RNA sequence: UACCUGAUUGAUUCUGUCAGCGCGAUAUGCUCAAGUAAAAGAUUAAGCCAUGCAUGCGAUUCAUUGAAAUUGCGUACGGCUCAUUAGAGCAGAUAUCACCUUAUCCGGGAUGGAUAACUGCGGAAAUACUGGAGCUAAUACAUGCACCCCAGCGGGGUGCAAUUAUUAGUGUUGACUCUGAAUAAAGCAGUUUACUGUCAGCUGACUCUAUCCGGAAAGGGUGUCUGCCCUUUCAACUAGAUGGUAGUUUAUUGGACUACCAUGGUUGUUACGGGUAACGGAGAAUAAGGGUUCGACUCCGGAGAGGGAGCCUUAGAAACGGCUACCACGUCCAAGGAAGGCAGCAGGCGCGAAACUUAUCCACUGUUGUAUGAGAUAGUGACUAAAAAUAUAGUUGAAUACAAAUGAUUCUUCGAGGAGAGGGCAAGUCUGGUGCCAGCAGCCGCGGUAAUUCCAGCUCUCCUAGUGUAUCUCGUUAUUGCUGCGGUUAAAAAGCUCGUAGUUGGAUCUAGGUUUACCUUGAAUAAAUCAGAGUGCUCAAUACAAGCGCUUGCUUGAAUAGCAUCAUGGAAUAAUGAAAUUAAUGGUUAAGAGGGACAA
RNA sequence: AUGUCUUCAUUAAUCAAGAACGAAAGUCAGAGGUUCGAAGGCGAUUAGAUACCGCCCUAGUUCUGACCGUAAACGAUGCCAUCU
RNA sequence: CACACCGCCCGUCGCUAUCCGGGACUGAACUGAUUCGAGAAGAGUGGGGACUGUGCGGAAACCAUUUUUAUCGCAUUGGUUUGAACCGGGUAAAAGUCGUAACAAGGUAGCUGUAGGUGAACCUGCAGCUGGAUCAUCG
RNA sequence: UCUUAAGGUAGCCAAAUGCCUCGUCAUUUAAUUGUUGACGCGCAUGAAUGGAUUAACGAGAUUCCUACUGUCCCUAACUAC
RNA sequence: UUUUUUUUUU
């Protein structure tokens, strides 16, 4: 079927080459992922030397990792956003390594909070839920105190990723393939790359 | 083919062996384990060549059936294991004992032994790594890893392993001044005292080995074997002592 | 003169490439139309069937008729004049009669006076003609 | 599968089939020592011939190298073992004046005739043949057998033969009965 | 054994071929006393195949020791052929820090329900077809039995492996995003013995089965460098083509594929195209030296199973003694349907010049070991290699061998054929016929009414149980010439000049008293064959045996040599580089080489 | 070529492909057309004479501008260097 | 030339045999590639849900689509072989017709290139060569 | 051998030129006075009364292949006037 | 001035 065979190809000077042989199994290639956005779907399937890939047909829930803060968290991919190797992947929502989409904040600023006792750019009129409470406002020993005083030290954060959690969906980059772990594991822009990309998005949409 | 391959033919059999041209088409194949292919020998090749044990393999596999030959301590009845250098062979009926050694033309000869030299064997450091758990261990060129060895053991020195304890009693380095045994080559079953060392970077690095009789002659790094210090050697070695005679002093030797 | 550099190599080897295609041997052996125009394909022997008897006039200044049969072979049907050694044998050859045929002995060129003979008739019906001559045999 | 059997050829075809010389010299030859046929004297000369040929790539080599010495000393050894080659003789240098006619004394055919077990030399073959000679107590029938120095003093008449005690021949028995 | 001989002329010397002459391969004629090894449907038709075989053997035994069935394992090895194939494939060296693995080695890791045989009911003409119904088993099916976070009282997580992101550096390699130690998640389906017979004395020890991780070993996929046929009546070729980035696929790298982008890539140092009666190599024939030709074929690598294509199972297949479809060609049908793949062994038809018994066995050699058309035995066999009767064989029955046998090894009964005979070239001007006819004759030439050459008859020579014939290879051939040819008249100097590629290039640097190229020596370099020691298998081809004491034994031989890469030493020869606060500061000479200037 | 106590300093030799020139005849276009003269036509000679010999002649032979690229284009001997 | 000029020798034409070439016929046959059209079968994906286990699960037929793609059709193109009226070349063949081209100054010296003509060899014009029939001829 | 001023040369042809004639052979078809290619003693071809070719062009004459079709087998129906 | 030929083998 499908073959990653070097020959049927020209040669560097450009000749013909021979076919050296029937198609061989240890060469062969398979139908792509293609994976989507949608309800939870990976298959099973059987390669060489017995081992076993995760082919994922449409993924939600991405595994997502924060760089700078070492944190990593199982948020939720929203939307796709921008592909440096085509713009129908984008439009069409596939998730390939590499793509840009757009993840949810709520899961990061649970896990933020949980740890520095402190707000996230927490909104400047709204009260703390219950839930948020039960985390931040909390009550426990000076000695339990000490330890996050001792976080909070080092606790500042940038003015864009701010601004991402601001506006609730922050950008990222899927780090894995899909079609090969089955997991959509990315990680969430901030900085250089995250102003880069941000000015591509901007760009195109203006375009 | 297809896949791996289950026989092997008398005449790509390695020449070392020393099997008639005219004795059967197929050469008993050596299974993969400790040793290689080409630098070991079938227990089944033993039992019909070197000790006339069996007149043939039926006999031979009768033999091996009855659990009476020990390899290494342990008991096999696979006529076609590899039975290689270093290797100790046990007939606890006869109570015979033998050492596999390198003749000086280079093949494999009876070495009739004593218990005490039964009780202990020699292995080269293949490589030292670190497996998970954080424990540090070795291999040896003949595949059995050790773990926890001292520290100071590295790559192509020798450590006395004991068959009853199946554990490393001696470790002799691979320096300037050590008896080795020298493997391949054409020089396989050749024992000289180390010498000087070219060091290549990226390729095989040469040893310099000079012999008793003053004869010098070089080779690669995997052809090494240190079977001593400075002059001993940890085991007893064929009648020869590792010396390579001509072809004029064997004839000598022979009138 | 030819050339005698250290680095005339690839020179010498050509030019003696190029000039055995001049040599009648090489290019009789090399050509590639040897086994189209070579009735027998490159055999030694063949085996054919009697269409007609001949009479050839020899060369001067020899004076006889020589007695040949044409022949047409199995393998390709290809005609050609095949020899008939021996005196009076040619009696034992009848028209529609199968024959093994081999070379003359030249590879190919004729022998002797007969003219644009390049065959000899090993075998008819069957039966070599050296004992239907010496009578070791009859005709089947 | 089975291998290919390892053959050679010992009878060289002489380049020029006649020349009056070479044939009277071959047949005066045959009939000195007997034999069967002229590849019999071609096999003796081709053997001589690879001993004078090896002999001269030898000497082509200086004196003391490792494979000359081992080849002319082994050489010498066979021809002497044999009896071809003289005892004092002992040189490569010498060897290089040799004739057919030194082998061809060296076969049973010459020896029996020679030390009195038969008249003519093909009495000597007739009765190797219908084996009644015998050979360090080895019936050998091989009238090209090539007997050597030590072997030389160990032939008899054969231990069965009527003529070296046995029962009777066909003719003694035919008139007996 | 480094070799020649006949033929152009009235005669001579040359050039030149033809012919002769030696070996080898294949076919074939005549003939062949017995024996030993021993090739053998490659050549053409990778054409078609009747018939028989070639892959079958621990857990689960209420059948009568073990049948049947379910599992497990294997059938990807082995065997055959050489069609395709010319950066394919192979050889040597070399990477895989870009990868994947069963069998075998070393370390670490007494739970329920259904299904067959079995019973019975059945369908079809026909398959190694199968549906229901009642059980009924399992190593089948299922189920599994010191640091981190909150709080330092206490709660949880941490096995291996693994995804992503991150931290520090317990080990190496030349170099590691490699291996270990950790941190945060999350799914992931993989794994940490419900196994058989058990034995010894609550304590022990087995054999077995299952099973993941790490490292080996073995195998494979890919990458690199060098070499490998003819052809210009093939000179320009290439558009996924060359590269970049982001992805996808794969076991992994990669235009392997996709999107966007750039215009690249090979070539007279022979690209591209075409041909091959082309699988590559180890090797074979011939053979002073240098070579010429071949190599389907027993070993290694590759490919294929009528032609294609696509897949299941698996550790391993694009498998074909596995499936699925199409094409070609068959087979059985009750016409509704069901099937086939001998380039495995043995045989059959065709094709042809061309190639063997529809035999016996695991007794020998290996495969995990009863099974093995692998393998080993016998049959036809003037392929062939060695050894040998016609003068001075057979036969009867014994003894041996073998899985059984035959034939070999011991006793006993009886008891010559092929070419030749003018020269080349060894060997008759003998007798009769025919009169340039019949015929011979490789070549030159014999035969025209007195034939050494034919047809006979009689005679001899070569070789010899072999000897001729045909085609082809090598030598002969210094008639392909590098060694090593020839070009005034025998074939052959372009009409002449310029000129790119190519080839080749003057002398000159320590004589005395940094790169290369090249040479020397070592390293890595499967056997079998070739060269080469020893040994009376009776010799020899062969083979790798064997040879002494005396019984419970000692010693054995089964050798030695045979482009590219790396390293060491050598510094002639041939290229190549340096310079346009002190010091000799730094340019060879100016060719009976060349160019240019000046003079008249 | 010779002369040179002038200059440069290896810049050289031979050269696939490639390029210039290249007798006579011949072709194209335009001028000229004396002489000679293929072809053609006559008179001879001859068995014939489509020839040799003689007479009259056409293309051509001459010039200009383009083609062709061949000769016994021969010294039937390539070029460069050196010795006798 | 050596059978020695009663030598040798060249062409057209005529007969016989044989090999090859051109050739109208959109000639013919076999075979390989390439574009396009159709397209079996498998595999992936999305649906589907007969049937049976506990609103949940597993799932067969079937449907749609993507991919690998056999195979079949025209069409183009490459290579091999081949029929053919007729028109030509070459060779061979003991004793065909016409002449005399060449070898002697071969009776017009021969030959090379070029052009024209003629039954045929050949003849003629221009320019060359000696392989000439002159190594030479007086200043 | 008669004979002319010269006796049709190079070419071409049963032609838009050939009577005999539907010339003879091959090609095309199942079948051809047709087409094309050959042959040529040509009633009576032929060289600026121009000969032989010829790419492109043609509401020019002719033959064939393919596609297409009521021209036809074999006619029928419908619309406007 | 003119002067063409000589069957095949020996």
């Amino acid at each position: 079927g499908i073959s990653r065979d070097s020959w049927h190809k020209r040669y560097k000077t450009g000749a013909t080459q021979p076919v050296p042989h029937k198609k061989r199994k240890f060469e062969l290639g398979r139908p792509a992922a293609n994976t989507k956005i949608g309800a939870h779907r990976v298959r099973l399937v059987r390669t060489r030397g017995g081992n076993e890939k995760y082919r994922a047909l449409r993924l939600d829930s991405g595994n997502f990792s924060w760089a700078s803060e070492q944190t990593t968290r199982k948020t939720r991919i929203v939307d796709t956003m921008y592909n440096a190797t085509n713009n129908e992947l984008v439009r069409t929502k596939t998730l390939v390594k590499g793509a840009i989409i757009s993840v949810d904040a709520a899961p990061f600023r649970q896990w933020y909070e949980a740890h520095y006792a402190l707000p996230l750019a927490r909104k400047k009129n709204a009260k703390l839920s219950e839930e948020d409470n039960a985390i931040l406002n909390k009550k426990r020993s000076h000695h339990t105190m000490k330890k996050y005083t001792e976080r909070q030290k080092t606790a500042a954060v940038d003015a864009l990723l701010i601004e991402q959690f601001n506006t609730g969906r922050l950008l990222a980059r899927i780090s894995s393939s899909p079609g090969q772990v089955g997991q959509a594991n990315g990680y969430i822009l901030e900085g250089k790359e995250l102003d880069f990309y941000l000015r591509k998005i901007r760009a195109k949409k203006a375009k | 083919m297809r896949g791996p391959k289950k026989h092997l033919k008398r005449l790509a059999a390695p020449s070392h062996w020393m099997l008639d041209k005219l004795g059967g088409v197929f050469a008993v194949r050596p299974n993969p384990g400790p040793h290689k292919l080409r630098e070991s020998l079938p227990l089944s090749l033993f039992l019909r060549n070197r000790l006339k044990y069996a007149l043939n393999y039926t006999e031979a596999k009768k033999i091996l059936t009855q659990r009476v030959v020990r390899v290494d301590g342990k008991v096999r009845t696979c006529h076609k294991f590899p039975t290689g250098f270093m290797d100790v062979v046990a007939i606890e009926r006869t109570n015979e004992y033998f050492r596999m050694l390198y003749d000086t033309k280079g093949r494999y000869v009876v070495h009739r032994i004593q218990a005490a030299e039964a009780d202990f064997k020699l292995c080269k450091v293949k490589s030292v790594r670190t497996v998970n758990k954080g424990v540090p261990v070795l291999t040896t060129t003949d595949g059995r890893t050790i773990r926890y060895p001292d520290p100071h053991v590295k790559v192509n020195d020798t450590i006395v392993f004991n068959i009853s304890t199946q554990k490393i009693t001696d470790s002799v380095k691979f320096e300037p001044g050590n008896l080795a045994y020298v493997t391949g080559g054409r020089n396989v079953g050749r024992v000289g005292i180390i010498g000087h060392r070219e060091r290549l970077p990226g390729a095989s690095d040469i040893i310099h080995i000079k012999d008793s009789a003053g004869h010098s002659f070089a080779t690669r790094i995997s052809n090494v074997f240190v079977i001593g210090k400075g002059n001993k050697a940890l085991v007893s070695l064929p009648t020869g002592a590792g010396i390579r005679l001509s072809i004029a002093e064997e004839r000598d030797k022979r009138m | 003169g030819k050339p005698k550099g250290l680095c005339t190599a690839r020179k010498l080897k050509t030019h003696r490439q190029e000039q055995r295609w001049n040599d009648k041997r090489y290019k009789k052996a090399h050509i590639g139309t040897r086994w189209k125009s070579n009735p027998f394909g490159g055999a030694s022997h063949a085996k054919g069937i009697v269409l007609e008897k001949i009479g050839v006039e020899a060369k001067q200044p020899n004076s006889a008729i020589r007695k040949c049969v044409r022949v047409q072979l199995i393998k390709n049907g290809k005609k050609i004049t095949a020899f008939v050694p021996n005196d009076g044998c040619l009696n034992f050859v009848e028209e529609n009669d199968e024959v093994l045929v081999s070379g003359f002995g030249r590879s190919g060129h004729a022998v002797g006076d007969i003219p644009g003979v390049r065959f000899k008739i090993v075998k008819v019906a069957n039966t070599s003609l050296i004992a239907l001559f010496k009578g070791k045999k009859e005709r089947p | 599968a089975r291998l290919k059997t390892v053959q050679s050829k010992v009878t060289k075809s002489p380049r020029r089939p006649f020349e009056k010389e070479r044939l009277d010299q071959e047949l005066k030859l045959i009939g000195t020592f007997g034999l069967k046929n002229k590849r019999e004297v071609w096999r003796v000369k081709y053997t001589l011939a690879k001993v004078r040929k090896a002999a001269r790539e030898l000497l082509t080599l200086e004196d003391k190298d490792p494979k000359r010495l081992f080849e002319g000393n082994a050489l010498l050894r066979r021809l002497v073992k044999i009896g071809v080659l003289d005892e004092t003789k002992m040189k490569l240098d010498y060897v290089l004046g040799l004739k057919v006619e030194d082998f061809l004394e060296r076969r049973l055919q010459t020896q029996v005739f020679k030390l009195g077990l038969a008249k003519s030399i093909h009495h000597a073959r007739i009765l190797i043949k219908q084996h009644h000679i015998r050979v360090r107590r080895q019936v050998v029938d091989v009238p090209s057998f090539i007997v050597r120095l030590d072997s030389q003093k160990h032939i008899d008449f054969s231990l069965q033969s009527p003529y070296g005690g046995g029962r009777p021949g066909r003719v003694k028995r035919r008139t007996l009965r």
